[PDB]
């Protein structure tokens, strides 16, 4: 595990933190948890207001007639979810943004990057989305009823740049995805192609030198 | 932000597709709308000081107390007024933008998400927006398709304040 | 087994869509036997309710879990 | 996320020593606080919106191109954002007082807190004002005589105001 | 709902986790507090009808147009105060259940759930919920473990609104 | 770590809540144990080398053969006779961890999770520090709540080895 | 991943050529080791366990620092997370072995595995030490002449510690 | 590139587990057929000239057009013919590869992945590639386990084109 | 059941992929080695009971005090004993399923997953079955490949308790 | 999943029981067929393809009602769906031929097949005519005498046709 860097890195608040499960028959708190944890989760910690909530999926989400996987699934293809992750950038930059929101991981190698970018060219975003909640991946780690989280921890069918990459697309716990230092830019771009990582820089306040960024 | 223009790329965007016949037509509805929309834009900005006033006056007339009552939130003392009066003039500029775009959009991103957070914060009543909203409905004179355009942002103003 | 079964008959087999039921609007319920052999199996009997365009992935995740389907019909 | 009590754990471990007798003699003394802890966390907690409102109200009025048009504040969206932003790190300096110690303010708020503005935008000197701003409304509520068993609560409010100002020296 | 008995155990469900001595911890603070909540749901039942008219009164006072314009909204009927009088009721009476339950529970489930919506929809002000309960909370006549618990419940209402 | 006041306010945070009554209960029921805490921990620790020489011959006593067998994962030497004393004694000193702590957090963090990993590993019996513990129960002559409190430690590392 | 035979390829397809009969007949040589090259991965897998936890201890008693109290494979978590690593190096080793190509090794476990550690504060050089005591223990394992149909498994041996020796340089 | 030796790690790996008897078995496979799959891609490379002249002859007497009809998807002129000769090449070349590593990995990454849009881009039927494998399939004189190996490998990209 | 056939197929089914020449060579892997499983499984069924016998008499030696301590987990007294026996029947009578499927699987679905929480549960050492399995390593009598596939599979045992 | 062999371990294990001679004898004559088995899954995936068309064309041929506009595999995507589902069908009978048990067919095609038809409408003893298309094709190409060993695989066809009349039962 992560003990003795993890709250400099970030990890210690999700250390603490247990995957959120919406169990059968439910009550009302479970399904206001879920829907937080699945707003926080998919749309990358950024502040969701009144007028942007999805308030017919929550509804189907807390009446039983959506499971969570399937609200994951309509909350990632909302409009809401196109405005702040896909309409802005490039597209490499999206499947960065849906593996962490999805899957809670980077991708791994080059591979991921030609099987979901030629999947949005030839069968559109919703095609894709499909593609991540449908994965095995998915399948094993979540299931039908528990809401994605970060998999900071090592686990089976795991690759060591796995690891370095969650730090490049993760920047802390007080922090969104729309609001890091490298903005819209792909972050793993070079590293995907290369096959190269970097050094970990930890998140800013734990870390005098959070803000290091490589020049082109 | 939503606009004919760019709901017709977005969704197009989101498929993967080049543009077709629908979105095409999209733009022509614009460009059949667009000149209406500038024209009322220009209306109520040549009077926007006429209508922000008179606007904000129908609200301290219809809730006198706001004039009346100390408070950070009343328009008891002239600070209150000339928060007031920027208020309204808020609304009516970011109309105006409404027209121009042909869309809610700029309503959309630049007044009305987290206005229920800013009213609850600051203590201030959706109400009396309503009433300078419904004053601008009354009085900016538009007729025709620079009527319609411009009370359906007023009216979606409205209906997000109530 | 001396038990019973949900009745799905008449209008009572329908589920709200919404937004959630895909491009063609259709849900389809799949009532399942499952065992854990992954994620905790909380229930020996699940319901899920998947669109058209998610039916085949579904069919192959219970499949896969070995999960016998004992009923499918469109919600 | 330490509280008073693991803080002292976890810098025992790492030595592999059971805690001194001085060492438990002071979370002893911090025992006996407890009650005052409890009371500062609960009036904070009770005027929570009063402090945010009060301290974003003074934060505009002495630094209005916050507010105008172009400003980092303007649009409801940026207000609104703005005002989540102060409840955040007065509902965090409330957890720190609670547990006793700071881990929780710079685990989870002030954890890549930086990096947000900086990307953004946001005027960190601007946040530190404000939550300078609202440090000043809560020590005083903490330290109303009022409707209260009379004692001394300066060493809780020296703590409180210490949170305070690690949220504001990191953002600015 | 929030009580420190069911967040206990949801906490240990959460980690699939028998209680511990932290649970118990927590039973016991419950226990604490348990008969000083009971002996405040108690007064506060008992003095009910004074409150909550002493409480409608405070707010006919503090915004006098309630009572003086006619509108649904508004109490200026016996329609309208009866149902600005029982408004105040339920929201006492919940406040009672909070104590009786050791927690925010039954205020978060019955009344502040949703709150927003209601009074956006029905134009109802927000201010007046809030005088009325500052006039709960000035005359309950509580003291010791009983007023902090009580206070604790009228200020989280208050600030709900806020 | 698993501690009442660490995990009011991750629950409260994860609700994304201020602290209410219900935590400020756990509070109070956390300042009703702590003393009682701080004792027991003061106590074990005057008289660890005592319990830990203690417990070490009765494993011994109880099993034998691991101080005439052979073998890396045997006491027959001083060399294993010294990693079981100092296993020992970190069942002991993280145990009064987690008395000053007031949960299982440190027994948690620092010892139980992985432990069966080690056990395995390097062929160590879980029933030698279950006797170990038993010992320690036995022996550190605690009573009330202090007695009550260290117990449930003790008991929860043996259940976690059984 | 590649393997022996499509590293060959790949790099012809690159070149667009057919593989010369060089190629092909050092391909069937590869083909005839092959039976060595499948009882060197069965004796390291079948004594997986042994090798990591004599390395282990091996390493622990000539690195007391790591497991005193502090140290960075104290604490069931952390001892448990050394164990694991150990094993896994090991896994991908014998995986690379049986391919008879380090880009399974290379790609999935030592890329980025420095950076990880350092991250982490894991002792690079200390996890160099715990390979190379595992590696000569497998040397050894895969060299016993018992039980076995008797061959020269130098150059198999040779190739595994190879390997091993990737994995030493990779994670300080 | 999926080959045996691969898919064997590619699935341990993928369950976090060593190697065991199931894949030694995958590895013996692959050594029961590596010989022969060499000898069949010396066969087709020493014999590749005549082949891939004879299958391009073979394409053209089945589909006269593709050598009568202008077009730059159409091999009237020596331009075509030399890129319809080098497709073919790649074909048998690609095959070889397949026999070398034993698996289809090296047709399905550097030659199937993609075709289909390459053919629909520049307008060249599946059918024209179809015969050239099937000339290949009657005319490369291998029998036994060489033959069995290298048509499945045909045969798997006449599939791919059907 | 982890068996070659079985991932074979598991393999190409998660691809969507038909069987190709990789999952045919999987299949020869399995026909070589099928032969001297299947007389592997012969040799120890026909000798079972003596390997179980002896194996449980290995254990008794290695560990005398399972013999001779009072305790449900303990053979001291019959019942014990024939549970022990009756173990270490399991662990062999599964092992010849192992050499029958030619995997791990029968090995991995009816022994392995679960079995460190039932020796955990009840305080049955992992050291005990090691040393029953290597004393049936020692006495199977098997050689070639009959030999290394058991050895593999004993092997796997005993480094799953390990 | 089973395969031939784990099916007979499944049930000796449920009993408690090794393997008879018998029992292991027979898998020994199942081995001894096993290169029939392994050609007759390289023949029916070699003409996957044709076997899929031919059968899809023979099936509209005679029931042209599919076909038809407003018919079940009229529109290019539920035509394409129909050629989909038959390939689908082809390839786990592949696979209940290469394991030697029906299982994989039964738990990964047949689960819930009937059952998904109706509640889409497909016409089930359509699809029931295509698999057995299909079916008398596969056949006569595994039994095909041209390019082979010369052999007795009535035993294997006789399997393979068991199969295909599984899919063709359970679909209608
Ligand atoms: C500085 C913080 C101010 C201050 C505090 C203070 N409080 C006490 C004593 C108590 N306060 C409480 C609190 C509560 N009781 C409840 O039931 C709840 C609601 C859940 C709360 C918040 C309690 C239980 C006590 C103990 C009993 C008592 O009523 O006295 C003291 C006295 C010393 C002590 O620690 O006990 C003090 C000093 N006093 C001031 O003058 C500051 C403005
Ligand atoms: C019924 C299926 C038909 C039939 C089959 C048949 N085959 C053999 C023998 C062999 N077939 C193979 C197969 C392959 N060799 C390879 O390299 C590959 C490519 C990956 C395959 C598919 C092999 C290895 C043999 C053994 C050697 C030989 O060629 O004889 C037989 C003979 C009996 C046997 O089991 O060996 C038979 C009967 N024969 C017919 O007449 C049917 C039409
Ligand atoms: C260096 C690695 C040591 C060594 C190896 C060695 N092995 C062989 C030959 C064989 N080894 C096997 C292996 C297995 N048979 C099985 O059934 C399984 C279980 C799935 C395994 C792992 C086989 C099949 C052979 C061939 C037949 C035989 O029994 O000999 C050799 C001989 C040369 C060859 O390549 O065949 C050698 C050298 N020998 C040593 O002395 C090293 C210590
Ligand atoms: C043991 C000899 C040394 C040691 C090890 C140690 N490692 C960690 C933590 C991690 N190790 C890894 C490595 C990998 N993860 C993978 O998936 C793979 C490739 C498949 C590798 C090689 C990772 C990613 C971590 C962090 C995540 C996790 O542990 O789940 C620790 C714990 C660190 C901590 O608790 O903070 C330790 C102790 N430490 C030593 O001192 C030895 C020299
Ligand atoms: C064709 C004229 C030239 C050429 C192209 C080429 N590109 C790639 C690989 C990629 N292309 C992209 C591009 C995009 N991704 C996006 O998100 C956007 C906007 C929506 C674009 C334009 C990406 C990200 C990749 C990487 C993933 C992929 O491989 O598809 C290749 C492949 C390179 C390789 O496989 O290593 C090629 C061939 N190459 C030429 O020679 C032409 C000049
Ligand atoms: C006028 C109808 C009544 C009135 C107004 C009033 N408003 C405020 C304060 C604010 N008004 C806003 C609104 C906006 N800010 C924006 O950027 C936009 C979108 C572009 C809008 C609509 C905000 C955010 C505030 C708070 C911050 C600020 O002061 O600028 C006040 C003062 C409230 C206070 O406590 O300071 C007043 C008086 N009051 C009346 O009584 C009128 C009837
Ligand atoms: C208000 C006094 C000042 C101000 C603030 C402001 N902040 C943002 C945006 C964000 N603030 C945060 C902070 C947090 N999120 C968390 O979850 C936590 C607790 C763990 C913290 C501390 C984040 C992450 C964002 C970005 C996410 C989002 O959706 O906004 C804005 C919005 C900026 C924009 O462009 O929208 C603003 C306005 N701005 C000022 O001018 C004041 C000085
Ligand atoms: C004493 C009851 C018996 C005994 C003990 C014994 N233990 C070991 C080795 C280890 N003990 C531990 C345990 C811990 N390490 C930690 O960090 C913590 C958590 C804070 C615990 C509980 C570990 C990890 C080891 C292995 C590494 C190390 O040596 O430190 C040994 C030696 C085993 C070996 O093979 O070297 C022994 C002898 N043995 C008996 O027979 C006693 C009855
Ligand atoms: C005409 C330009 C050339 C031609 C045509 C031809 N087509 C077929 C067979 C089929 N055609 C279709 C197409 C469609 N079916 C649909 O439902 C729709 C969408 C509404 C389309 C466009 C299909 C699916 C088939 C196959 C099934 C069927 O027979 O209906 C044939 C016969 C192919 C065969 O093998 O039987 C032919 C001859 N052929 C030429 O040579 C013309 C130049
Ligand atoms: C062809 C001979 C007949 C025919 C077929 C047909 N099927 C569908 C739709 C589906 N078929 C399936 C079946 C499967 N999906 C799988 O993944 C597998 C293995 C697990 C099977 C067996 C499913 C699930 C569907 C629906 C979802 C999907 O298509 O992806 C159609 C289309 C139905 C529609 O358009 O609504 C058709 C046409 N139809 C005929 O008329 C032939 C007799």
């Amino acid at each position: 595990a992560i003990t003795t860097a993890a709250s400099r890195l970030g990890v210690a608040p999700y250390n603490e933190s247990r995957p959120v499960e919406l169990r059968p028959d439910f009550s009302l708190d479970d399904a206001k948890m879920v829907i937080r944890a699945v707003y926080r989760q998919v749309l990358g910690n950024d502040y969701i207001m009144d007028s942007e909530r999805l308030k017919g999926a929550e509804s189907l989400l807390t009446n039983g007639s959506i499971s969570v996987r399937e609200f994951v699934r309509t909350v990632a293809k909302s409009e809401l979810y196109k405005k702040k992750f896909l309409y802005n950038n490039f597209q490499t930059r999206v499947i960065e943004l849906n593996y962490k929101h999805l899957l809670g991981r980077a991708p791994f190698s080059e591979d991921e990057v030609i099987f979901h970018l030629d999947l949005y060219e030839n069968q559109g975003f919703d095609a894709d989305i499909d593609s991540y909640i449908d994965s095995v991946e998915y399948q094993e780690n979540f299931g039908e009823n528990i809401v994605p989280y970060y998999r900071f921890n090592n686990q089976v069918g795991d690759r060591t740049v796995g690891f370095t990459r969650m730090f490049r697309l993760y920047r802390g716990y007080a922090n969104s995805d729309r609001s890091q230092l490298e903005r819209s830019s792909s972050r793993l771009a070079t590293e995907l192609g290369q096959n190269t990582v970097s050094a970990i820089v930890g998140p800013s306040g734990s870390n005098a030198g959070w803000a290091y960024r490589p020049s082109r | 932000m939503k606009t004919p223009l760019t709901e017709a790329v977005s969704t197009a965007d989101s498929q993967g597709r080049f543009l077709s016949s629908t979105e095409l037509q999209i733009a022509f509805g614009r460009l059949r709308q667009a000149n209406a929309g500038l024209q009322a834009a220009k209306a109520l900005t040549d009077n926007a000081q006429s209508l922000v006033n008179g606007a904000a006056q129908a609200v301290y007339n219809k809730f006198p107390y706001t004039t009346q009552t100390q408070g950070n939130n009343f328009a008891a003392d002239q600070r209150g007024k000339d928060k007031c009066a920027r208020d309204i003039g808020y609304y009516l500029r970011i109309v105006t933008y409404c027209l121009v775009a042909g869309g809610t959009g700029p309503l959309d991103e630049y007044l009305i998400a987290g206005i229920d957070e800013i009213n609850r914060t600051f203590d201030l009543s959706p109400s009396w927006y309503v009433e300078a909203l419904k004053y601008i409905k009354a009085n900016h004179g538009l007729s025709g398709d620079a009527r319609d355009e411009a009370n359906s942002y007023l009216d979606y103003a409205i209906n997000a304040l109530s | 087994r001396n038990t019973a079964s949900p009745v799905y008959a008449g209008s009572t087999a329908e589920s709200l869509r919404g937004t959630s039921a895909g491009s063609r609007n259709q849900m389809y319920r799949l009532q399942v036997i499952q065992g854990a052999a992954g994620t905790r199996v909380r229930r020996g009997k699940a319901e899920y309710l998947v669109s058209y365009d998610n039916l085949s992935a579904k069919l192959q995740q219970i499949n896969r879990q070995g999960d016998t389907v004992t009923m499918i019909s469109l919600a | 996320m330490f509280d008073v009590f693991t803080r002292v754990v976890s810098q025992a471990d790492a030595r592999g020593e059971y805690l001194s007798g001085s060492q438990l003699d002071a979370l002893s003394a911090t025992v006996a606080e407890g009650n005052k802890r409890i009371d500062s966390v609960n009036r904070i907690t009770g005027n929570a919106s009063a402090i945010v409102s009060n301290a974003a109200r003074a934060l505009f009025a002495e630094q209005p191109q916050l507010i105008q048009p172009g400003g980092n504040a303007y649009t409801s969206r940026r207000m609104a954002a703005c005002l989540r932003d102060m409840e955040i790190i007065l509902r965090y300096v409330t957890y720190a007082t609670f547990t006793g110690d700071a881990s929780v303010l710079e685990d989870r708020c002030l954890n890549g807190l930086r990096e947000t503005y900086v990307a953004l935008g946001v005027p960190g000197a601007s946040v530190a004002a404000g939550v300078q701003k609202m440090k000043e409304a809560a020590l005083d509520i903490v330290n109303d005589p009022n409707g209260i068993t009379r004692g001394d609560c300066s060493a809780i409010v020296a703590e409180i105001a210490g949170y305070f100002d690690r949220a504001a020296a990191a953002v600015a």
